[PDB]
């Protein structure tokens, strides 16, 4: 069970360290800094969609 | 021969005030060219992807 701690504990940086290192070019996607993001796709104004990535 | 003569001028004086039309026009094609221009990248800054250097 020691030997099978350092495992998971291993995996355990490995799920903290993809919440930080995915970016999509300087951004934060998992980082929790994404906040609510709304995407304008519409040719007017006001007509976009939030996206949140908790 | 007094009307006539005003007439020749009067045609004179309208086609100069057409010309000033046109040249009005000629700057007023580019304003809207360019604030079309500043509509459409806006609306490209509008949206949550891009970072704040964007």
């Amino acid at each position: 069970r020691v030997a099978i701690q350092e495992e998971i504990t291993a995996l355990n940086d490995e799920l903290n360290r993809v919440a930080e290192t995915t970016s999509f070019g300087g951004n934060k996607l998992l980082n929790g800094t994404f906040a609510t993001k709304s995407f304008q796709i519409g040719a007017d104004n006001g007509e976009a969609v939030m996206l949140n990535i908790k | 021969n007094v009307q006539s003569r005003g007439l020749g001028v009067a045609v004179r004086n309208a086609n100069d005030g057409i010309s000033m039309a046109q040249t009005a026009e000629g700057a007023m094609k580019e304003t809207t060219n360019i604030l079309q221009r500043m509509r459409d990248l806006s609306l490209q800054s509008a949206n949550g992807s891009n970072s704040k250097a964007d």
